[PDB]
């Protein structure tokens, strides 16, 4: 994400603000641009569409507003001081003390990215907007889940570009990304999948709106500007001129992996998929006899699996999304 | 430097005072007709903290003493070591107080306390670097009570900044020596609370407790209670007057000792006290003066510490010994007793060591708890001072010089809210 | 013609110094009244000379209580120092970092800073300094923030070291030892080269323990703590076969520029009594270095991991030893270095053996080596202070003598925020790297 945040993304963000939402922002990017991975990303998904509006219309449904939902559900917003105390306290539980460093910005646009600053593991933690119900979900997305399966990985015979080649190894995505947020959601009363939802339907909207009429779209679902200018930014990544239509799709890895996971929960091994590292839920019978899982690490989370898989059921019967239902959207 | 100016109001106060400062000569080496006599320099290397250097090589105590009666005046001046003050200091007045607050704080006092701020004054602008003022009074008398209190609110408006330190006797619970006791102690209370930054309370049960099963004496005359009183406030100011590996001055006791503004008063206690015969069948070990100090069969104050938490502790030792073993005991006493201490106050022992023993033993210790418990002494004034309001009892002399039922009443709801504001903090969590 | 000059802060400072002084003036056969009747010069880096062969130190003794520099000054070390160097207050700090720093230090810190440029433009290879100050009391946070922050503004890149005396987790003499420690600490953060911590605590240990004396004064640990300063300065003033200069430690024991609060450990120490029955080997100190029991911070270092270490040894040293010795402390497990810092040692050799100080307590020894450790444990200790604070805070306690003396709770706050901006650090450090 450092590579696409804007260089100038404060200059046009005040520009947008003080032009009552009607300029267009001329974004401009640290050179060179990736252009391989924006290409990869050009071009958005609908297959989901309806299930992220369904999300979205859930939560709206129930709870009015979005302001209320996170309010009502995420709890108190968190100072450093209780932050640092709910990682610590997820640091031990996990057995990964002492493995990552922890840092606090208020520059990130999401939660938290898991980076590898210094050859070493490093936790961003985005300490604007952090809530005390919702900060324990990031913990399980981020170390539970990508740093668990990095280190996982890291023991494997696919543990690089060519292992995978050799191997061969379906995409980590959106597997990963997938596993992630659903876990993000785990042990909630309400486990509202509204990120995912949001982030997907933004891009949609993206490939075929402006900056302008997309932060205008999105009126409807979220009034914050603040929030809206986020998500509009992150479905713009690498757009230049934001007058013209088009998108940066990564984000909609989200959902897509959510619905497929949750569609094949029945034949997925998921002690094993964690276990097997950055690798597709398709691709775990064909990896299970290379895979070396003498010391890999299962999320504490997961330990008991029965319920486990009813937090599974718990999560696609609040956002809507029936065994029926995911049924028909994926015949496999 | 850093001199310390004394102040004795009321007949108790004066008394107390004439053994205190025999104390203090006995320290220092001080001969009856104020000249030194002594053999160790020490003893001059700070002689100017409580003595001025008078001509010809004389010494001088730093001592106002006050009163509305020229009767205990005259027994201190006719006693030995009464002919070292210096004369032009016994300010007394004619009428006396009459046992009354109101005399002592409106009507007589109000003649002397100019007299008396005078020779302050002049004693303020002798000195080279004010330390602060030590007022020792009662809190039943009339003199005492209002005389007293009078003198700290005007002390208070001329040095916002000096520190101030007070010896009252509180009324027992048990006996009462008096009969509007109440009266006069929720006043001098108030008034206390208003403009002081310390409050040593004393009670004499406690001291006729000690005197009796501690120190096995059946005839307690008032000299031994003074002469306790004595050592525990030369305990107090030695760390200041004498060299020590963890010397301590009054500043340093006072912002250690008082969280928060009000929360001022601390009961004192004294180590060791051991009778005649009982001496030498018992070891002077740093855990045994320890281990004395913390005891309700031993505190100045009659109120069991039980009954309460600990606030702040402060332990101030004299003669030679060895940190380590002061530091492990202190450490004992605070893991055993955990429930009677305050959780939100962490290591809270305030210690301070000093290098020259009392005279006549090899070591001592003074305590000084700043706790709850003493609560239960306010509330068990506040509830008679409200029975003998509740009649209007005994109103009518105090109406007489001015004072309303207003300033009772204030003074009676400013009592209870200390009160409250001491449960308050011993419950917290 | 490295000179380096000291400064005393504190009653704690000032008791250390004599320590350290009469340790000095006995290792250059030094009389007390500046007089004396291997060596090159070996003593001029700390010992001034006038015309006579009388030599004196380059010390500042400042205090704001009387006593103890009153003490100095009837001590048989009276002849010795410069009487315009021991600067004195009037009314101490009394334990209040306000006072310290804001109201009564404000009037003698200027004095003090006169005579340390005095001292300084009177010598020409000035090398660095060393503040020689506790972490509880007033005088000492206060004016020592103070003091450096001064000194940073006017020496702007020289060598700063202090020793301070860590607050121990149990045996507390003070009160408010939480709020001068996080105030001191949130100021010297930002100018202090490299702190040395210290504690009572481990001291009183190591002597019931080793030594095999059970009723310690604070003379014994200024000893202890004066042979180990003795022991970082050997390097200078005497001739070695591998010297190193202060300059030296502040580049190898500070790898970021906050973390810089290494721990001191000296060996051997052993009574005189069981001098004899073990030969001493200089293997066998160094394991007596790494020994968690021999560390004189109340901390273990198997909960952390060393990020540097330096050992200076002296006396009848060969390196080949000290190549081996350290090559078996690498081999072993529950000594782990970060991943990082592969290399985690600096060496140092002298030729001079520590001298033995006439009714101490400690032996003649041939070899010693003081250890100056980098860890991570030292972070948990933070969260400790921390926490005390936090419950002191909870409740605005102590809070209005800091108020009405010269500063804000914002400012307890902003201190609380760095402390634990640097425990933050110390854990994102702790961790490993990944690819
Ligand atoms: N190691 C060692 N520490 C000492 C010695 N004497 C005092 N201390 C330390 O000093 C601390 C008390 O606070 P100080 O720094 O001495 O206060 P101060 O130097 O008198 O200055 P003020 O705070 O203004 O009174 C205690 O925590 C002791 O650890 C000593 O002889 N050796
Ligand atoms: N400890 C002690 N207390 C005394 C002594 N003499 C009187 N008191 C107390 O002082 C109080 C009387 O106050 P006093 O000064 O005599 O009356 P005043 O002239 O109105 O101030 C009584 O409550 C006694 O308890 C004494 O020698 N020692
Ligand atoms: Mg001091
Ligand atoms: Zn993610």
């Amino acid at each position: 994400l450092v590579a696409l945040r804007p260089t100038n993304m404060d200059r046009e963000r005040d520009k947008f603000f003080q032009s009552h939402y009607t300029y267009n922002p001329q974004f401009e990017y640290q050179e060179p641009m990736p252009t391989a991975v924006l290409e990869k990303y050009c071009e958005a998904s609908g297959q989901f569409i309806h299930q992220a509006v369904g999300i979205i219309e859930a939560v709206l449904e129930k709870f009015g507003t979005y302001e209320h939902f996170e309010a009502a559900t995420g709890g108190q917003l968190l100072t450093k001081c209780q932050i640092w105390s709910i990682v610590r306290k997820y640091m031990q539980k996990e057995g990964c003390a002492g493995e990552v460093v922890v840092q606090l910005s208020e520059d990130l646009l999401s939660q938290a990215v898991m980076m590898v600053e210094n050859s070493r593991p490093t936790l961003a933690i985005n300490l604007t907007g952090a809530r005390q119900y919702w900060l324990e979900g990031m913990l399980r997305h981020q170390i539970g889940t990508h740093y668990l399966r990095g280190v996982n990985n890291a023991r494997q015979p696919w543990h690089n570009a060519e292992g995978r080649l050799r191997y061969g190894l379906r995409p980590a995505n959106p597997t990963e990304e997938g596993l992630a947020s659903l876990h993000s959601v785990l042990f909630r009363k309400q486990p509202f999948l509204w990120r995912a939802a949001l982030l997907y339907y933004t891009i949609h909207r993206a490939a075929r709106m402006s900056f302008r009429q997309l932060f205008q779209d999105l009126e409807r679902y979220v009034q914050d500007a603040d929030v809206r200018w986020e998500y509009c930014v992150r479905a713009k990544r690498g757009q230049t001129d934001t007058s013209l239509p088009g998108c940066f799709s990564k984000d909609q890895v989200y959902l897509d992996g959510i619905v497929r996971i949750l569609r094949h929960r029945q034949t997925i091994d998921f002690p094993l998929l964690t276990s097997l590292g950055k690798v597709s839920y398709e691709d775990v019978d064909h990896l299970r006899p290379h895979g070396v899982l003498d010391n890999t690490r299962v999320p504490h989370f997961m330990q008991d699996l029965a319920r486990y898989r009813q937090q599974l059921e718990h999560i696609m019967a609040t956002n809507r999304l029936d065994e029926a239902e995911l049924g028909r959207l994926l015949p496999d | 430097m850093r001199e310390i100016v004394h102040i004795q109001a009321g007949q108790c106060g004066n008394q107390i005072g004439a053994k205190f400062w025999e104390v203090i000569s006995d320290e220092h080496g001080i001969d009856p007709s104020g000249n030194y006599v002594g053999d160790s320099d020490l003893q001059l290397e700070r002689i100017s903290v409580y003595y001025n250097e008078a001509s010809s090589h004389k010494y001088v105590p730093r001592a106002i003493l006050v009163d509305l009666e020229p009767g205990t005046m005259d027994s201190v001046r006719s006693g030995a070591f009464g002919h070292l003050f210096r004369p032009d200091n016994f300010i007394f007045g004619q009428s006396g107080a009459g046992n009354n607050w109101a005399k002592g704080h409106y009507t007589e006092g109000a003649e002397l306390v100019d007299s008396v701020l005078d020779v302050v004054r002049k004693e303020c602008e002798n000195c080279d670097c004010l330390q602060g003022f030590q007022l020792t009074h009662s809190l039943g008398g009339g003199t005492g009570s209002g005389m007293g209190t009078l003198l700290i609110s005007k002390v208070r408006e001329e040095y916002p900044d000096r520190i101030m330190n007070t010896f009252s006797v509180v009324p027992s619970p048990k006996v009462s020596d008096t009969v509007v006791e109440p009266y006069n102690a929720t006043l001098s209370i108030h008034q206390l609370v208003e403009n002081t930054d310390e409050t040593y309370c004393i009670d004499n049960e406690a001291l006729y407790d000690i005197c009796f099963r501690t120190l096995k004496l059946a005839t307690p005359t008032y000299g031994d209670l003074n002469h306790l009183v004595s050592a525990t406030m030369s305990g107090v100011t030695t760390s200041l007057r004498f060299p020590g590996q963890l010397n301590a001055d009054l500043r340093k006791l006072a912002v250690n000792m008082v969280p928060f503004p009000r929360l001022h008063f601390f009961m004192p206690g004294f180590a060791p006290l051991t009778a005649r015969g009982s001496q030498q069948y018992r070891a002077l070990t740093v855990p045994e003066l320890t281990q004395q100090m913390f005891d309700a069969k031993n505190m100045m104050a009659a109120c069991d510490p039980r009954h309460g938490r600990y606030l702040t502790v402060a332990t101030v030792f004299r003669g030679r010994m060895s940190m380590k073993e002061v530091d492990e005991q202190m450490l004992a006493i605070q893991s055993k007793n955990s429930s009677y201490f305050v959780e939100w106050i962490p290591n809270n022992v305030k210690v301070a060591v000093c290098d020259i023993p009392p005279r006549g033993l090899k070591m001592s210790s003074t305590f000084i708890g700043n706790s709850t418990a003493i609560q239960e002494l306010f509330k068990r004034i506040s509830e008679q001072f409200t029975a003998m309001f509740r009649r209007k009892a005994f109103l009518h002399w105090y109406t007489g010089e001015g004072m309303d039922e207003m300033e009772f009443t204030e003074a009676e709801s400013n009592m209870n809210d200390l009160v409250s504001e001491y449960q308050q903090y011993q419950d917290a969590t | 013609m490295r000179e380096c000059i000291s400064i005393h802060v504190g009653q704690a400072g000032v008791q250390i110094g004599n320590a350290c002084w009469e340790l000095y003036c006995l290792e250059h056969g030094i009389q007390p009244d500046g007089q004396m009747p291997h060596h090159h010069d070996s003593f001029n880096t700390f010992f001034s000379e006038t015309g006579a062969g009388k030599h004196v130190p380059r010390a500042v003794f400042v205090d704001l209580e009387p006593t103890v520099i009153d003490e100095v000054r009837t001590g048989t070390y009276r002849q010795l120092f410069h009487p315009e160097q021991l600067i004195t207050g009037k009314e101490d700090a009394a334990n209040n970092y306000a006072r310290g720093h804001y109201t009564i230090g404000k009037e003698i810190i200027d004095l003090v800073l006169d005579r340390i440029r005095k001292l300084a433009d009177q010598c020409t290879g000035l090398q660095g300094f060393l503040v020689f100050h506790s972490f509880g009391g007033g005088t000492g946070s206060g004016f020592t923030s103070l003091l450096m922050e001064r000194l940073s503004v006017d020496y702007g890149k020289k060598s700063k070291l202090e020793f301070s005396i860590y607050p121990a987790p149990q045996v507390s003499t003070a009160v408010v030892e939480p709020y001068n420690s996080i105030l001191t600490t949130h100021t010297t953060l930002e100018h202090s080269d490299c702190a040395f911590m210290v504690d009572n605590e481990a001291i009183y240990d190591i002597c019931r323990r080793n030594l095999d004396i059970e009723r310690p004064t604070y003379t014994n640990l200024n000893r202890l703590i004066s042979q180990i300063v003795s022991s970082i300065t050997a390097s200078l003033r005497f001739d070695g076969a591998l010297n190193v200069d202060l300059t030296e430690f502040q580049t190898n024991l500070v790898p970021y520029p906050r973390i810089h609060f290494p721990l001191a450990t000296y060996a051997p120490v052993i009574s005189a009594e069981k001098a004899y029955h073990e030969q001493l080997s200089v293997a066998e100190i160094t394991n007596a270095c790494f020994e968690p029991a021999n560390q004189m911070v109340k901390c273990d270092p198997r909960h952390g991991k060393y990020m540097a270490c330096c050992l200076l040894y002296r006396g009848d040293v060969v390196p080949k030893d000290v190549n081996a010795a350290i090559a078996t402390i690498k081999t072993k497990r529950s000594i782990q270095f970060v991943d990082w810092c592969p290399t985690g040692f600096k060496v140092g050799i002298n030729y001079q053996p520590p001298t033995v100080v006439p009714g101490g307590d400690l032996a003649k020894v041939q070899r010693a080596v003081c250890m100056l450790s980098n860890t991570t444990a030292i972070a948990e200790a933070w969260a400790r202070l921390d926490h005390k604070f936090d419950l002191m805070y909870a409740k605005r306690a102590f809070v209005h003598w800091y108020v009405g003396e010269g500063m804000e709770e914002g400012e307890f706050s902003e201190a609380r925020e760095d402390m634990a901006a640097l425990e933050k650090d110390y854990e994102e450090v702790g961790v490993d790297s990944v690819e």
